[PDB]
């Protein structure tokens, strides 16, 4: 296994639907603003809503902590609102 | 020509980390993200840089460099491309190297 | 200048394999046998070759290259010269290296 | 540029020994002591020298070279500077290397 | 031990009588034909017939499989005839 | 631990008082003769006589064997006289 809190990510990531894709579907380029941003997020989410390990992905991002990217069908700001309010 | 590697132990787990496989990990990042990683940990020259020194390089605040680092770590662990990280961390296996193929020929199967 | 080595695991046994000791193994082969080994497994440039590509190099059939490979593996395992192979596969011991001699001086006996 | 290292086993304990950390060990010795070590164990060129050959280099007797070697080993183990030796012998940990810092960033804490 | 079927060859090879010799006494140069071939084989066999581990050598070559070389006092063709007929 | 007779030196050396100092306080330069020699030794000994692991240091040098240097508040010649007479 890996050391630290991410010790067990390999248990589920090998089944993720996004496994082949470029990270660009799940992360915003640094400058991105307006329309492009939201259109990227909803594309990523359409994949998560078909993914068999969405629950494990969502749980990793919220409970172990991933500040950036779409994980588990949730955007960065969705997770920040859930965790910090 | 492919041999450069490092042995490291973190919390009593050992790793063999190949420079070529690290380069494959960094290739999945933006140019600025990969550069922040190289400066922050001293991959360029053995010497770590402070967040302010790196911000000087890229003309941004120390806080933006902190955010770039955080975003990079999320990127490296995301399931979309995390096989490149897995491959790097499993360098002790020698999988897909000339010597591993040779040994499997000598040993059979 | 002697440091180039590779770490490999085959069926959960680990090996440290030194380029200099691989060269000693190859020196026991004919020039064509050693060349077939280098091309087949990608020792020359990281890239394995097909049996037909190697036959092109040596002007022989794919089947003759298969036989050359088979004969090589028998040669490497034959008891006459198999100590050179043993030495290669035991590279993790560092036996007969400057650093092993130094450590034995520091530790005594 | 920092990667050169050797794997050795002595009495079924394994070591990873970095050339840069060996240089730090030798830097604590006198120039003649460090030179005797390099010649005696073949660090310069893979080839050990006899005590008489080393005495020829330094214009002293074989017995003086024996004493220089003995004094060196006492120096390396003395508690005043023996942390440099500890650091060398613990090279498998990768402590204070760019890759260990990177892995701790990826893994957290 | 070694992985795979050759796992245990070191158990006996260290006692082989041919341990110092060049592989040329036990393997034919690629081109070899006629007289030379047979004269090489009988020389190799004279050594095997004095060797303390001939039985283990012969057993390795026939049961684990060595297509080339003289092993266990048997030539390549002798072993091919025994195994395939 | 380390192999050999020095297996356990790390058990005590981390508490030695001389841990930061250059080896020059504890070892004579090759040429040193007369006044300088003795003045070096007594300086080293003043430190040992304040050191918490002096007993372990002295025991290592006498029983495991350190021919050179001041160890355990004892000079090279003091130890040679104790051990060989
Ligand atoms: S839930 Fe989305 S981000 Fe997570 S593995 Fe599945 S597709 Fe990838
Ligand atoms: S039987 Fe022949 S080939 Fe086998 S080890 Fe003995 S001498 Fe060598
Ligand atoms: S007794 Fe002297 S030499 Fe030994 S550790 Fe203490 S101060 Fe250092
Ligand atoms: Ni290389
Ligand atoms: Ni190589
Ligand atoms: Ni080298
Ligand atoms: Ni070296
Ligand atoms: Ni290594
Ligand atoms: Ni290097
Ligand atoms: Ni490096």
């Amino acid at each position: 296994q890996l050391p630290g809190p991410n010790a067990d990510i390999w248990n589920w990531q090998l089944q993720g639907l996004c496994r082949g894709m470029d990270s660009s579907m799940f992360f915003h380029p640094d400058g991105e603003r307006g329309r492009a941003r939201t259109q990227r997020e909803q594309r990523a989410k359409e994949m998560c809503r078909r993914c068999p390990v969405i629950e494990a992905c969502r749980s990793h991002a919220l409970e172990v902590g991933e500040p950036y990217g779409v994980w588990g069908g949730l955007s960065e700001s969705e997770r920040d609102l859930l965790l910090k309010g | 020509a492919h041999h450069h590697h490092h042995h490291v132990a973190v919390d009593a787990v050992s790793f063999t980390l190949l420079q070529d496989q690290l380069q494959s990990v960094l290739d999945t990042l933006s140019e600025r993200e990969a550069g922040v990683v190289r400066l922050r940990f001293g991959l360029t020259d053995g010497q770590p840089r402070t967040l302010d020194e790196i911000g000087q390089v890229y003309g941004v605040t120390r806080e933006r460099i902190r955010q770039i680092e955080s975003k990079t770590m999320s990127k490296l662990r995301h399931p979309s491309r995390s096989q490149v990280l897995r491959d790097y961390l499993d360098g002790s296996s020698g999988s897909g190297t000339p010597e591993e193929r040779l040994l499997r020929a000598i040993f059979g199967e």
